[PDB]
């Protein structure tokens, strides 16, 4: 479970067997966060023979924007030899969970622990749009700051406990609402829990309609990394 | 499972409820009001109000039958009626724009007169409500238009030589038609909003009204109003209220707008005023403009018919053809 | 806490556990239950069993990818819009289970496209469709004209019209009420297999949302987010095809076309269609521009020419 093999391109020099890492994605609409997650799942789900890793992955769906036809098309167009049996065998490992509210999210977080401890093979976790319910619970609590964000703080505590308990690697998805620009609006604790930021940007022109820019910083070094990549029907490819 | 946010309860009571651990309306129905009230620190009156507001919250064939059983309002213009599908449709908001002197007010007066035509001749036989914001309502013009309609209907009935036509025209006299037009006057936009708020109950008691006219909507909103966002919010709310009222009370609504000049490069175009978002409010939009000495009516936006151009004229009898 | 929901709950323990908190079951599940046995006095063996069963009935369990693959192999479907240009633009029809948004200028094409799609689905597939008319832009004569353009049998037209339901909602509350009523009635009527609704169209969401927005308030944005969440869960958790229409705005600093309702609403739909009128030559009539601004299965920015006067 070394970070050099996971993504040597985005992660320049952070290679070590990870005891736990938190990654989050930030970007406006239609930039490619979901496509990047699809590429990561494709590279993490295939058999070891076809450049895969053969390790478990769990996907929490909150935006309700997960598309399975796109995922199966990406997996079919990624590998070399394609068949129904092998694709079924590969997709027998993907895990998907649905949520509807912050309280329901916390209940699902707590409930997952049974299967989670029953499976030591689980090593990678995916969460998307943890700020989907930001406005709802910000308005429910009124002016009382403590009244709002409280369930989100409890959820962050539970996630941190799990990830530092059973050595997970986590990728998160955020949203751009207000205003290298960045204006945080979540709880302070989860802001501290982050390790790197993946700022997502998109170029307007049709020539660069497939090329996008990524900026990453390290909390302990404040070093900037730039990356250009091209999207495709077969998945995501780099420059 | 229905969220509490989906209900029109007070922000304070919703904050208290979410503080006490309430997130669904279904769980509220199984709790005695006393226990929940003492748990959340809410008095009896507002608790009962919450309980009652929670409690309170048509196939296309029927729509076709309803559309066909009620006619349109004729404008005495054959080509305009043809391009409108029969005239001004009920349950639909209509907007008219044009430079000064084209005849928007004449059209409003003609519609107010025509809405009372007996159904035996193809009319709706309903009243009319006229709201004036610029003081352009002249009774003499209405009298002339009513007399012209009287003469036209009498001539048609005499030529046809029916039996029920004469009976229908017997009560269709100048006094009767003039007594069925209700006049209101608004100077500021606050007065217009107040009259709009009073409109529902008045229409409830006066159930035979089939027409609502607001002659002049740009004037109250284009002067002494610096905040554009407030004007936009007020206009959106007014449009929503007007369409809701028109659909609920089976009414035909006509609004009058004013033109303005838009300059690009070195040429100027005449466009309707009150911004761009106002264009979505009107269900049907018409535009009057000049061409040499001829007056043209153009159907700009409509979800039922196609764009057309109609030549009309203003005569001593009123809005007419040619 | 509530009584009668799960077995094993006693009328004494509920008032005994008042020491910590009363809000929700999160108090029972998100506490360190070791100290409860002495803070109030509880049996260790019963407490863990009650917490486990409560967490079981009050959560969700993950489903394996292969099972989801197999179940979508027999559940999802694709419904053509009745226009060859749109079909080839968005792969021969729209997919149930997602949210489709149509954005255009005043009077461009949105209502006509919605009406033609509804007529096709009601006649070409024999299924029930609900229409939510908010701005008053729906005349039955247009639907009759489209049906006549499709077929000539009067009884066929009547039967196709009998599968179209129209509801009026001039504010956010009425729309939420009717949508929740549909959710409840469909969730209750899962046993049956006839009369279900597969496509619901909202004529205009900007009509009932714009008055709330504007100023320094927060309730309008929260209501918009709640409506978006309701639409998304109706589309996904039930497998339905939802189509909504929205207005278009012109940016000030950049001067570029931009969808209304703001950045928070910008993330709601999954497929975006933009309609514009071709200026100059070929203007007016049905000749218009159709573009794809957002999709999860196609690259964006593509161009296509469509007409709204040939059906
Ligand atoms: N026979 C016809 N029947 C109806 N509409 C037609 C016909 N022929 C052409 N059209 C066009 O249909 C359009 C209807 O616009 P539509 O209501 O679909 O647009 P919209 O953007 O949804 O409007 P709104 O913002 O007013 O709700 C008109 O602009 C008109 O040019
Ligand atoms: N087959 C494909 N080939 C090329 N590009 C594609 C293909 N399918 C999708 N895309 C592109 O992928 C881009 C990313 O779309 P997507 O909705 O996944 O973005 P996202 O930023 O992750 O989502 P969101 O806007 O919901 O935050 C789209 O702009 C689209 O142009
Ligand atoms: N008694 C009449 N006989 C003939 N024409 C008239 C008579 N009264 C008014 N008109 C014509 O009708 C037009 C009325 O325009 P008007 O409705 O006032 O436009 P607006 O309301 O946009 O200012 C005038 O141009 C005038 O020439
Ligand atoms: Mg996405
Ligand atoms: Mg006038
Ligand atoms: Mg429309």
């Amino acid at each position: 479970s070394s970070l050099k093999e996971i993504e040597p391109n985005l992660f320049a020099d952070e290679d070590s067997p990870v005891h736990g890492d938190i990654l989050e994605f930030h970007g406006p609409e239609g930039t490619g966060k979901t496509e990047m997650l699809y590429h990561l799942t494709a590279r993490c789900i295939l058999p070891k023979s076809e450049g895969g890793l053969e390790v478990e992955v769990l996907f929490i769906d909150t935006d309700y924007h997960f598309d399975m036809l796109r995922l199966v098309t990406i997996l079919e167009h990624r590998l070399s030899q394609s068949s129904e049996e092998i694709i079924k065998y590969c997709l027998g490992r993907f895990f998907l969970v649905y949520c509807s509210s912050s309280t329901h999210l916390l209940l699902t977080l707590y409930s997952l622990e049974s299967m989670f401890c029953s499976h030591p093979s689980l090593c990678l976790l995916i969460l998307d749009s943890l700020s989907a319910f930001y406005w709802i619970d910000r308005v429910n609590g009124g002016e009382s700051v403590n009244l709002q964000e409280s369930t989100l703080r409890k959820c962050s505590q539970c996630l941190e406990k799990l990830v530092n308990d059973y050595r997970l690697v986590l990728f998160a998805t955020t949203q751009t609402i207000m205003q290298i620009d960045y204006r945080p609006y979540l709880c302070k604790a989860w802001q501290q829990l982050v390790k790197h930021r993946m700022f997502f940007s998109k170029q307007d022109d049709s020539q660069s309609s497939n090329q996008f820019s990524l900026v990453s910083r390290c909390l302990k070094s404040n070093s900037l990394k730039k990356h250009f990549f091209i999207i495709g029907e077969s998945g995501v490819e780099f420059c | 499972q229905r969220d509490l946010v989906s209900f029109p309860l007070s922000p304070a009571v919703r904050v208290k409820l979410v503080s006490a651990g309430f997130q669904t309306a279904e769980e509220l129905l199984e709790v005695k009001p006393s226990e929940l009230s003492k748990e959340v620190g809410i008095s009896k009156a507002e608790a009962l109000e919450t309980l009652q507001i929670i409690r309170r919250e048509c196939t296309a064939l029927e729509l076709l039958e309803q559309e066909h059983t009620q006619g349109f309002i004729i404008t005495f213009c054959s080509a305009l009626d043809d391009i409108l599908g029969g005239g001004v449709p009920l349950m639909k908001t209509t907007e008219i724009c044009g430079a000064p002197g084209v005849g928007k007010t004449q059209l409003c007066m003609q519609l107010a007169v025509d809405v009372q035509i007996p159904e035996c001749f193809g009319g709706v036989a309903g009243e009319a409500v006229f709201i004036d914001t610029e003081g352009s309502f002249m009774v003499d013009r209405v009298v002339d238009l009513a007399t012209a309609c009287i003469q036209h209907l009498q001539l048609i009935a005499e030529k046809h030589k029916g039996e029920e036509h004469r009976k229908a025209l017997e009560d269709f006299t100048l006094d009767n038609i003039l007594s069925h037009i209700y006049y209101f006057r608004c100077r500021d936009y606050t007065e217009l909003l107040a009259q709009v708020y009073l409109l529902p109950d008045f229409l409830s008691e006066h159930s035979k009204v089939r027409l609502v006219i607001v002659d002049g909507i740009a004037f109250p909103f284009r002067h002494d109003l610096d905040d554009l966002s407030l004007r936009t919010r007020l206009l959106n709310g007014l449009a929503q209220q007007m369409i809701s009222l028109a659909n609920n009370h089976r009414l035909a609504v006509i609004l009058t707008n004013q033109m303005t000049t838009k300059i690009d490069r070195n040429q100027a175009l005449l466009v309707p005023a009150l911004g761009e978002s106002w264009g979505h409010a009107a269900t049907i939009r018409l535009i009057f403009h000049w061409d040499r000495k001829q007056r043209l009516a153009t159907l700009y936006k409509s979800p039922s018919q196609k764009e057309c151009t109609v030549l009309f004229q203003i005569k001593p009898q009123g809005f007419r053809d040619t | 806490l509530r009584v009668g929901l799960c077995p094993g709950l006693t009328e004494e323990m509920i008032q005994l556990l008042r020491s910590h908190r009363i809000k929700t079951v999160v108090d029972l599940v998100s506490a360190d239950l070791e100290e409860v046995a002495q803070k109030c006095g509880l049996s260790y063996k019963a407490l863990v069993a009650l917490r486990r069963v409560l967490l079981a009935q009050f959560s969700a369990f993950p489903v394996n990818g292969a099972d989801l693959y197999e179940e979508l192999k027999t559940s999802t479907a694709i419904l053509s819009t009745g226009i060859g240009s749109l079909d080839k633009l968005l792969d021969a029809g729209l997919y149930t289970g997602e949210v489709t948004e149509i954005v255009g200028g005043p009077g461009s094409g949105k209502t006509q496209v919605c009406l033609c799609m509804a007529a096709n689905v009601a006649h070409g597939l024999q299924q029930n469709v609900l229409y939510v008319d908010s701005n008053g832009g729906l005349t039955a004569s247009r639907l009759l004209q489209l049906l006549q353009a499709k077929t000539q049998d009067e009884e066929e037209q009547a039967e196709a019209l009998r599968r179209i339901q129209v509801v009026h909602a001039f504010d956010i509350f009425q729309m939420l009420d009717v949508l929740q009523e549909l959710r409840g009635t469909v969730a209750q009527q899962v046993t049956g297999s006839s009369g279900t609704v597969k496509v619901v169209v909202v004529d205009s969401v900007t009509a009932v949302v714009s008055p709330l927005l504007g100023g320094q308030q927060r309730e309008g944005l929260a209501l918009m987010m709640q409506l978006a969440r309701e639409l998304k869960t109706l589309a996904r958790d039930l497998g339905m095809a939802v189509v909504v229409t929205n207005h278009i705005t012109r940016d000030r600093d950049s001067g570029r076309l931009k969808p209304a309702l703001g950045r928070s609403w910008s993330f709601v739909p999954s497929t975006r269609i933009l309609l514009d009128t071709i200026e100059g030559a070929g203007a007016s009539g049905g000749r218009r521009m159709a573009c794809l601004a957002k999709s999860s299965r196609q690259p964006t920015g593509f161009q296509e020419m469509v007409d709204i006067g040939t059906w």
